[PDB]
């Protein structure tokens, strides 16, 4: 399912902000 | 943000309220050694938030410190400067207020109101997903918050859950303005979070407000669904699939929502909701939108999904813990010239 395969992925946790 | 006191005269007076404070920054008003600091809150990748008690007041606030070295490795002094002024000068019920701003030797604080109710971000993610009366509650205030702000000329560019905070009646308040911006034109920085990052901004196009809108609809659809639209394990793969655009809804969604998200995760600008000719009229009259009063919203008035647990003022249950570090501050002042005017 894609709720399992979001659960199962590395960014289920606080996401930091990209720059530069 | 303080509480509701045509839409027309109201945004002239708001907007003459602003420039006032834009023009006239307020500065060092409060010192270090006015609080005490307690735990924590919350870090993000720029700084640190902790919870503090004022000592001559007894009140608790929530004070954001950045150290001046990292805001100038990671390239951040006039976002910085941005953030701050921004802050400083808005005014609006579902805005963290800035109660206090100073910097020393090593750190810049912006001390804000304390929102309590924890970041959206952890009540979602415990839950699963929202239900969609719960995620067009929070949605409405949004789309307020973005009416107003874009009537300043301000761009917000981090709308996320963790950037979101429940207050004591269950209702939103934006923090986090590292990415706010002033400006008339297009601007061109790559900033953002990458599952929320509009596929121009991906592009290196030069963009505008629009980007704020699609941000939106990534918030509504990871509100409803319990993740994001576009998700992977590294950023360059989200960027893959932000640039396809092709959106995949779950099955619950309603056909209404579907259809809002279709539009504001919109590639093309021509078409995208809150860009057209009615601005964000598109949205408020919505079908999705159809039950929402608008104006109760704006004074807090509709019933919240839900109000968080309080157990006193510095109550952090509704917090994620946090390793703790030292606040260093230097004999010698750093970066003295880049931050004059915070
Ligand atoms: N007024 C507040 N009351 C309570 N907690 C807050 C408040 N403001 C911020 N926080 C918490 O502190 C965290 C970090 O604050 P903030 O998002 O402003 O830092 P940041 O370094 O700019 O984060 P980012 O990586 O998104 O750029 C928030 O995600 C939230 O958990
Ligand atoms: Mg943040
Ligand atoms: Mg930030």
């Amino acid at each position: 399912t894609t709720y399992a395969d979001f659960i199962a992925s590395g960014r289920t946790g606080r996401r930091n902000a990209i720059h530069d | 943000g303080n509480a509701a006191a045509s839409v027309k005269e109201f945004l002239a007076k708001a907007k003459e309220d602003f420039l006032k404070k834009w023009e006239t920054p307020s500065q060092n008003t409060a010192q270090l050694d006015q609080f005490d600091r307690i735990k924590t809150l919350g870090t993000g990748s720029f700084g640190r938030v902790m919870l503090v008690k004022h000592k001559e007041s007894g009140n608790h606030y929530a004070m954001k410190i950045l150290d001046k070295q990292k805001v100038v490795k990671l390239k951040q002094i006039e976002h910085t400067l941005n953030e701050k002024r921004i802050l400083q000068a808005v005014n609006f019920p579902f805005l963290v207020k800035l109660e206090f701003s100073f910097k020393d030797n090593s750190n810049l604080y912006m001390v804000m109101e304390y929102v309590a109710g924890g970041e959206m971000f952890s009540h979602l993610r415990r839950i699963g997903r929202f239900s969609e009366p719960h995620a067009r509650f929070y949605a409405a205030q949004i789309v307020l918050t973005f009416e107003y702000l874009h009537s300043l000329d301000l761009i917000y560019r981090d709308l996320k859950p963790e950037n979101l905070l429940i207050d004591q009646q269950g209702y939103i308040q934006v923090t986090d303005f590292g990415f706010a911006k002033r400006v008339k034109g297009r601007t061109w920085t790559l900033c953002g979070t990458p599952e929320a990052l509009a596929p121009e901004i991906i592009l290196s196009k030069g963009y505008n407000k629009a980007v704020d809108w699609w941000a939106l609809g990534v918030l509504i659809y990871e509100m409803a669904a319990g993740y994001p639209p576009f998700f992977a394990d590294q950023p360059i793969q989200i960027y893959e699939k932000i640039v396809s655009g092709k959106v995949r809804f779950p099955s619950h969604f309603s056909s209404d929502l579907k259809d809002l998200l279709r539009n504001l995760l919109q590639v093309d600008l021509t078409k995208r909701f809150g860009n057209l000719k009615n601005g964000v009229n598109d949205i408020k009259n919505h079908k999705w939108f159809a039950t929402t009063d608008w104006i109760a919203i704006y004074q807090r008035k509709v019933e919240a999904p839900f109000i968080p647990k309080f157990k006193g003022p510095g109550d952090t249950s509704n917090f994620d813990d946090y390793e703790e570090e030292e606040i260093r501050v230097s004999i010698n002042e750093k970066c003295g010239k880049e931050f004059t005017e915070f």
